[PDB]
């Protein structure tokens, strides 16, 4: 029995083992009293705007369209603090949290920015931290690790399975189960079991209540589309949610087409995935013939999830959005196009999402084309990581 | 599921309890999984609830993670799982045998298809450890269209909707793991429940005789069976000694 409908036609659900069961619904229906509350929302206004940095600018790009008929502006989600589009939820949930009477918070990352994110609001909102990592991504992490221990947050290292994320996850929800009474599991994307997939999509629904406002001011009209990448897909979420009543609005999620969707190893299960049922939901997922979770690939981390929010698999079942892939040589350069002509480093993650819409722009040049990517992070994370490629190749 | 009736008339003919033992199937390889299986039958295991390895266990512990891992490195598959099925049914006739999945498993080929391939191998029960009763609808329906009972969870933190729920969908045994424990038992004979069996760490001669004590048809190793393993690896000889020793004499206890 819930109060919301955990499924988006026949994706979503809640496939956990029945004693997590107590604390999901706990949670959804301090969600729903939450929605309700308007010192709730005026507490979340107030962190967003005074700490986070919201709202956040439209930026019109001056050079990357010159000789075509496209305007492009790019939702600036890598001026907020953190970095990334993931504060703004990591904030909600923490105060949601607090609403709840609980005084901790669990977490699990990979890529090292969720790890990031749940610290800081915990920092802030005088909530204990900790945070489950795999050893494999520890290592290649290091950066992020200091930072969260910085903030003080505690990390769990986890010397089991693959030592990678899966299992971080999966000690992540172990902890859970016996201390939802006092602890909440924050999740880091518009996936996993109801109500998160909700949840996240509500506390980053103000990216896209932002730009329609922006761009209506400053162009006195709707976008002939909105592009967004989709590692799990909350920024791509937080972005259409307020346009998806406007059908005059295309709807593009951008998946990580890694080395090519041909090769095997990229990162799309929504477009060339199988529906599964895994991290409490069903939907579309990387998996082997006979039902394995596979791992999926891409030059970013943070696109490195697969799986994808049940949302979005709806939508497009339904062709409300479209999805596409972008590979690892795409979207280097346009992270390298956006640096030389515009004066911003993007993150790499975000720059599947640009490739795409630099790719519409010069396909058909000619065409008359008003273009919003979400720019979901700044990419001063991808520094060394982008100079060691250019190296191996000369540049 | 009939198996399990006649299992639970017969021992409750002889004021006994019912122990049973869990393992990963093909852990550490094939063939020894066999020989173990084998030697907990001989030894006195009264059922068998036995594992299917999956990439992503988010509802197990450790002990069974690794057990996965080297039924993995075996090169263990789901196809080679039921053909392992049926060479111990084949083998032992009325023993009941039950598996312990994770959705995905199930739902890969198809759930009906599923339920289908465990009525002809001749599994007993399923219980799927990420569908609680609250989306279990397809798939203990599909298990009831092909004679196979499915076996639910009561957590701890059980409520009394809970209860009837459990009571009501479970067939073959309910899989007991706050509230007083007694009185736990009380309530699902109340709503007419499955037998309970006890798995909640079940480690112990004494806590097989105090599960008993208590109304529970009897009790579930979870993971103290996997541990014997493990310590093992080495020494396939001694193995099957210390498993034979320890099963006897948990079953010696629920009598
Ligand atoms: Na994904």
């Amino acid at each position: 029995t819930t109060l919301l409908n955990p499924y988006f036609g026949e994706f979503g659900g809640m496939y956990v083992p029945q004693i997590l069961m107590p604390a999901l619904n706990q949670l959804e229906e301090a969600f729903v009293s939450a929605q309700k509350d308007p010192e709730f929302q005026a507490q979340f206004a107030d962190l967003l705007k005074n700490y986070a940095g919201r709202p956040t600018a439209l930026t019109k790009c001056q050079n990357i369209t010159a000789g075509t008929r496209t305007t492009l502006y790019l939702k600036r989600e890598d001026l907020l603090h953190g970095g990334a589009h993931k504060t703004n939820q990591v904030l909600g949930q923490a105060l949601l949290a607090k609403r709840m009477g609980k005084s901790e918070i669990i977490a699990e990352t990979g890529a090292g920015q969720h790890g990031v994110a749940s610290a800081l609001a915990s920092a802030l909102l005088g909530l204990k931290c900790r945070i489950y990592m795999g050893a494999k991504d520890v290592e290649r992490q290091s950066p992020n690790v200091f930072r969260m221990r910085l903030m003080g947050a505690e990390v769990i290292p986890v010397h089991s399975g693959s030592a990678t994320l899966k299992d971080a996850c999966n000690e992540a929800l172990r902890d859970w189960s016996g201390s939802y009474e006092t602890a909440h599991y924050m999740l880091g994307t518009a996936a996993g079991p109801h109500p998160y997939p909700t949840i996240v999509r509500e506390f980053q629904r103000m990216i896209g209540e932002e730009t329609k406002a922006q761009i209506l001011d400053k162009e006195g009209r709707l976008p002939d589309a909105v592009i967004a990448c989709v590692g799990g897909g909350s920024n791509a979420i937080g972005m259409f949610a307020d346009f998806i009543n406007d059908t005059s609005v295309g709807l593009i999620g951008v998946e990580p087409g890694g080395h090519g969707i041909e090769t095997g190893e990229h990162g799309a299960p929504l477009k060339h995935g199988r529906v599964g049922i895994y991290f409490g939901m069903k939907a579309p997922m990387m998996q082997t013939a006979d039902g394995q979770i596979e791992e999926s690939y891409s030059i970013s981390a943070g696109l490195d999830f697969p799986s994808v929010g049940p949302q979005h698999a709806y939508l497009n079942s339904i062709g409300r959005a479209d999805y596409v892939s972008i590979t690892d040589d795409e979207a280097l350069e346009a992270f390298k196009t956006l640096c030389r002509h515009e004066g911003i480093i993007p993150a790499l993650e975000s720059s599947h999402a640009l490739a795409h819409a630099l790719k519409m722009m010069r396909e058909q040049p000619e065409k008359e084309q008003l273009l919003v990517v979400n720019l979901s992070g700044r990419g001063d994370k991808d520094i060394f990581t982008v100079h060691d490629i250019l190296k191996a190749r000369g540049e | 599921m009939e198996r399990y009736e006649n299992l639970f008339a017969q021992l409750n003919d002889r004021r006994e309890g019912a122990f049973v033992p869990f393992v990963t199937l093909g852990d550490p390889g094939i063939e020894q999984s066999l020989k173990i299986i084998d030697t907990l039958i001989d030894a006195g295991a009264d059922a068998l609830e036995l594992g299917v390895p999956f990439s992503d266990p988010l509802a197990d512990g450790p002990t069974i993670q690794n057990a996965n891992l080297r039924a993995f490195a075996a090169g263990v598959t789901p196809a080679q799982c039921f053909e392992m099925l049926a060479l111990i049914r084949e083998k032992h006739p009325t023993i009941p045998i039950g598996l312990l999945m994770y959705a995905n498993l199930v739902f890969n080929n198809g759930i009906d298809a599923f339920y289908a391939r465990c009525e002809q191998v001749g599994v007993d029960s399923v219980l799927v450890a990420d569908v609680p009763v609250e989306e279990s609808a397809p798939f203990r329906q599909a298990a009831l269209r092909h004679n196979i009972a499915p076996i639910f969870i009561c957590p701890p933190n059980a409520d009394d909707d809970l209860l009837r729920q459990v009571a009501s969908y479970g067939r073959g045994y309910t899989y007991l793991l706050a509230l007083p424990l007694h009185h736990l038992i009380e309530k699902l004979k109340e709503y007419h429940a499955a037998p309970a069996l006890q798995g909640f760490g079940i480690s112990s001669p004494e806590q097989v005789s105090a599960a008993v004590r208590a109304g529970a048809a009897g009790a579930i190793s979870g993971s103290a069976i996997v541990k014997i393993i493990e310590k093992n690896l080495a020494s396939p000889k001694q193995m099957l000694a210390e498993l034979r020793s320890f099963v006897s004499a948990m079953k010696a206890a629920s009598r």
